[PDB]
């Protein structure tokens, strides 16, 4: 199950952790504390990207513009935000920024107060009302599925950002439409070589 | 003849023959190709 | 074109300098007899000057405001032969020399008194070693990968 | 085996065990065994490519000259227009060649490790020597004798020489290779390299 067949596995990575395939060319995981912190950061990044990607896909599928234009209203002085085509009455930069700062800071500081390394990655309890995590048999499978989907979401975000950089003011969906317009003409070729 | 070759193998004599040959090669190249500021072959 | 420069086949100061040099030579040419050897030498000098100016114009250089060519070491594709093409060549030759010398030193490290071989070079072994530097990049890369380039 | 120069002693590391060994190493590159193995694999693959390349750049010219097909020369193939842009074809080639060459490199580094099919686990390649995979790569199941290996190596060397000659003799004279041969056959004493340029 190694990432590259015929290549020896590292010592610290044996395959016990979910979604472990012995991939570490630069040897960044030698320090166990560093390995645990890296696991935490990777899980948080995966969860955020998983929550974010549909937030890009569902808009720009309706009449609303894209994930970039929805950000341009803050540049114009005295601008006001909109939601579902309706302008939010409380849409202005100072109040929005202050509310975001307060709420996010409180939530993150509450998160950081946990001490058990295992409880930080998988809190459990009140965070899962349905209760899929009671049975230990399916927990490993669910964890592996979550890790793989999170990595896929991270790759999706990288693709979104790079496609936006290549074509300013362009969404992923119109990019897919343009690619399907002529598969043998609109590819990565015209940008990789001028 | 052995010691003649040994003396001609000493450092100053070998150095002066080598430098004379190199200077002759450079001189002949500069005479064949008069002047050049860039490499136009490619 | 680049950095506010003028192509050398279009500038006027280039032609003015060429005319000045040609007139300076022709002023001295008049003194001697037309059939005499100094006349032939001065005619050869004039021909060389004209050929040099024509070659400089045809090679695609860029004169400046005052009229002299300017070299571009930037990395543009239109000036490959200005700095980059010669420079690589130099490195090759330079590497050759270094490689050869290093090899010779090792070839005399085995004996008990290498100083005698340093102050009195031997020609057979040196001639054997000299031509091994023609492929110096490959051998150097293989030695670097193997790890025998650095002492331990 | 044989000698590439009578009156010269062969180097010790070349013992004639390798296929196509004539003891030709005046500059002494293959002194270390690891370098010898790497250069053996290089001389295999480099040259297995060259034979196909030489055949591809030569045979169509002959066929066009005798008139069955009208095909552009090997130089003007790139200038011609195809069904798809050159960039997409280059990208496809880059990805596929990346995959196959990484597989081959992994095999060379760790022999007998990438024989198993990643998709269909049941299929596999029979064990053999590095550089001669055999198995599915040998549908007709020919005999991999030493004589066949020597023939292949000699043909590869001839292909190297042919490709270098093709490229340089087109560089000096813009005319194609087969037309160059025909011009030389028109009058050998006035159409050699020395007589013209
Ligand atoms: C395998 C080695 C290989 C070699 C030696 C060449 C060599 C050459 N190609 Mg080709 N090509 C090769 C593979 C490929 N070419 C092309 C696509 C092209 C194009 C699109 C063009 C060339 C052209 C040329 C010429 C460029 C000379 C110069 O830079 O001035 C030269 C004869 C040019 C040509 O047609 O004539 C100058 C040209 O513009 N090649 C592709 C697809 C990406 C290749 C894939 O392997
Ligand atoms: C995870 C973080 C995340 C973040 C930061 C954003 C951020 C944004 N969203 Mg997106 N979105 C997300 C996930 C996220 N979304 C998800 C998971 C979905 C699927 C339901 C959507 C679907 C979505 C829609 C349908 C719309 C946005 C819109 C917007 C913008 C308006 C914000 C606002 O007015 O809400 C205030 C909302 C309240 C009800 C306050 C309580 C804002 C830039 C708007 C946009 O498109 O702008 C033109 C909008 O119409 N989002
Ligand atoms: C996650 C999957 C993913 C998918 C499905 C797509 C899909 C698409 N890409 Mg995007 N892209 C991605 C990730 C992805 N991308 C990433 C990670 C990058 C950063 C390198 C890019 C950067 C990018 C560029 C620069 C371009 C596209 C374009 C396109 C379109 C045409 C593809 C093409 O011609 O060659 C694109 C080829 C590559 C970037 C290789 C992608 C292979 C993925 C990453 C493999 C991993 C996937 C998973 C294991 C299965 C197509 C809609 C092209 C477009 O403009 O279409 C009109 C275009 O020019 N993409
Ligand atoms: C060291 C190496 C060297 C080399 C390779 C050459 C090479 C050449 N010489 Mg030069 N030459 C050299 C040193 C060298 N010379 C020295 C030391 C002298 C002083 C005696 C000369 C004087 C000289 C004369 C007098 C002539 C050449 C000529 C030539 C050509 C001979 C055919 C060739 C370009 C001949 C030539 O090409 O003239 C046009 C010619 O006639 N050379
Ligand atoms: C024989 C080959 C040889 C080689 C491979 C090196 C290698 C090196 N030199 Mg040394 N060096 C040499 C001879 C050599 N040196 C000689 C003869 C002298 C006395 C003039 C020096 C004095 C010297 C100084 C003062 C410095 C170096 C430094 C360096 C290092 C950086 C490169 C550079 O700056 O070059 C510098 C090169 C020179 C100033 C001149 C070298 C040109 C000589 C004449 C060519 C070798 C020819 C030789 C006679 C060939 C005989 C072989 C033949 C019999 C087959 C590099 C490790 C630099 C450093 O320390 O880097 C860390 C530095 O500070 N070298
Ligand atoms: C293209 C690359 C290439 C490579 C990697 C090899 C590799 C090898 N050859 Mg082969 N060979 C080649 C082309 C090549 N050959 C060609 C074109 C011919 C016909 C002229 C031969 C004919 C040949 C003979 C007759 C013999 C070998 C032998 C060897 C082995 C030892 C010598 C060595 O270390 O070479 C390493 C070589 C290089 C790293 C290539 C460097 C090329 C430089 C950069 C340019 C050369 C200049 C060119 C004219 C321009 C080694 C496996 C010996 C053997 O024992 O085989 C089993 C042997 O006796 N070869
Ligand atoms: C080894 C690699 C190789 C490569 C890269 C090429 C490359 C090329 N060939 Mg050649 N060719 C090769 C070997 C090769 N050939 C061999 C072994 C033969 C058998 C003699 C031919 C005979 C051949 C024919 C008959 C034709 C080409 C043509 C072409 C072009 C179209 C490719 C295609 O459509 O598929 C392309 C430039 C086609 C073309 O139109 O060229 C301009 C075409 O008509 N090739
Ligand atoms: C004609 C020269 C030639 C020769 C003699 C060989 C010889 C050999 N090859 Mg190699 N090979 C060649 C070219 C050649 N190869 C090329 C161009 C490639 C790249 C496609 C390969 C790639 C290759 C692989 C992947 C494998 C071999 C293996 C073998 C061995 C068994 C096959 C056989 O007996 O071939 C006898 C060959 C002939 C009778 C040539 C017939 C002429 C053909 C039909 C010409 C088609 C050209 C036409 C004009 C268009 C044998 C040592 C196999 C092996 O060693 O298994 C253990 C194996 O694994 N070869
Ligand atoms: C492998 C065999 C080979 C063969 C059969 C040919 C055949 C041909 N060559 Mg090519 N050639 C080759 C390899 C080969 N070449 C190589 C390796 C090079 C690089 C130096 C060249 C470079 C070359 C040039 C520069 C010219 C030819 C030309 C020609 C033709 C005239 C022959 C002659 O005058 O000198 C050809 C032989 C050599 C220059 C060197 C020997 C080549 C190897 C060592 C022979 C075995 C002839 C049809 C001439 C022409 O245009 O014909 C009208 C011409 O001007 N060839
Ligand atoms: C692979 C190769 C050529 C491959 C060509 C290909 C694929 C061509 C493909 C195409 O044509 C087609 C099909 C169709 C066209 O439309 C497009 C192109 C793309 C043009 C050449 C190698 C060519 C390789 C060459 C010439 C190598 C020569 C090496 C020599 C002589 C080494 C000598 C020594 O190393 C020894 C042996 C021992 C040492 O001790 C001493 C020294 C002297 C160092």
């Amino acid at each position: 199950a190694h990432w590259m067949p015929g290549e020896p596995r590292p010592a610290y990575l044996d395959g016990s952790a979910p979604g472990d395939f012995g991939f570490d060319p630069l040897g960044l995981g030698e320090v166990p504390a560093n390995l645990e912190r890296y696991k935490e950061s990777e899980l948080i990044h995966c969860r955020w990207a998983m929550l974010a990607v549909p937030g890009i896909l569902v808009p720009e599928a309706l009449g609303y513009g894209n994930w970039v234009k929805a950000q341009e209203w803050a540049a114009l002085p005295g601008g006001q935000a909109t939601y579902l085509g309706n302008p939010v009455p409380w849409g202005t930069l100072p109040t929005i920024l202050a509310i975001e700062f307060l709420a996010i800071a409180f939530v993150e500081h509450q998160r950081s107060m946990e001490k058990d390394p295992e409880k930080k990655k998988y809190p459990g309890g009140a965070f899962d009302p349905l209760g899929y995590s009671k049975d230990p048999k399916k927990l490993e499978e669910l964890k592996v599925k979550e890790i793989k989907n999170g990595r896929l979401a991270l790759l999706a975000f990288v693709g979104f950002c790079v496609q936006q950089s290549a074509y300013p003011g362009t969404g992923p969906l119109e990019n897919l439409a343009t690619h399907l317009a002529d598969p043998w003409h609109n590819n990565i070729g015209d940008i990789v070589i001028p | 003849m052995r010691d003649l070759k040994t003396y001609l193998s000493v450092a100053p004599v070998i150095s002066t023959l080598w430098f004379a040959a190199l200077a002759g090669l450079l001189i002949e190249i500069n005479r064949l190709f008069p002047d050049a500021l860039i490499f136009p072959f490619f | 074109d680049i950095s506010g420069l003028t192509p050398c086949k279009d500038s006027k100061q280039f032609a003015k300098r060429e005319k000045q040099q040609i007139k300076k030579l022709e002023s001295s040419l008049k003194l001697y007899a037309p059939e005499s050897a100094p006349a032939l030498a001065l005619n050869a000098q004039i021909e060389k000057t004209k050929r040099r100016f024509d070659n400089y114009g045809k090679y695609g250089l860029l004169c400046g405001s005052d009229g002299l060519p300017h070299l571009i070491v930037n990395g543009d594709q239109r000036h490959w032969g200005e700095f980059i093409t010669p420079g690589i060549l130099f490195l090759y030759i330079a590497g050759w020399i270094g490689w050869v010398g290093r090899s010779y030193l090792i070839a005399i490290s085995g004996e008990k008194k290498p100083a005698m071989k340093e102050i009195i070079i031997d020609v057979p072994l040196a001639s054997r070693i000299i031509f091994r530097g023609f492929i110096w990049p490959v051998a150097a890369y293989r030695e670097f990968l193997n790890g025998d380039l650095i002492a331990k | 085996k044989g000698e590439w120069l009578p009156g010269l002693a062969s180097p010790d590391y070349l013992t004639g065990s390798l296929a196509g060994d004539n003891g030709f190493d005046p500059l002494g590159l293959a002194e270390d065994p690891e370098n010898l193995k790497w250069f053996v694999q290089a001389e295999l693959v480099h040259g297995r490519w060259a034979m196909l390349g030489v055949a591809g750049m030569l045979l169509p010219e002959v066929f066009t000259k005798i008139g069955i097909i009208n095909v552009p020369e090997w130089y003007d193939a790139g200038k011609e227009q195809y069904f798809a842009s050159s960039s997409t074809l280059f990208v496809i080639e880059f990805i596929l060649f990346h995959y196959v060459e990484i597989r081959r490199w992994q095999d060379i580094k760790n022999p007998g490790s990438v024989n198993q099919d990643p998709i269909f686990k049941q299929y596999s390649l029979p064990k053999g020597e590095v550089g001669y995979p055999g198995g599915i790569f040998n549908p007709l199941n020919f005999a991999p004798t030493q004589e066949a290996k020597e023939k292949e190596l000699a043909n590869g060397r001839l292909a190297m020489l042919a490709f270098l000659g093709f490229v340089v003799q087109h560089n000096v004279t813009g005319k194609g290779p087969f037309e160059n041969l025909l011009q030389h056959l028109s009058d050998p004493w006035h159409n050699t390299i020395v007589q013209t340029f």
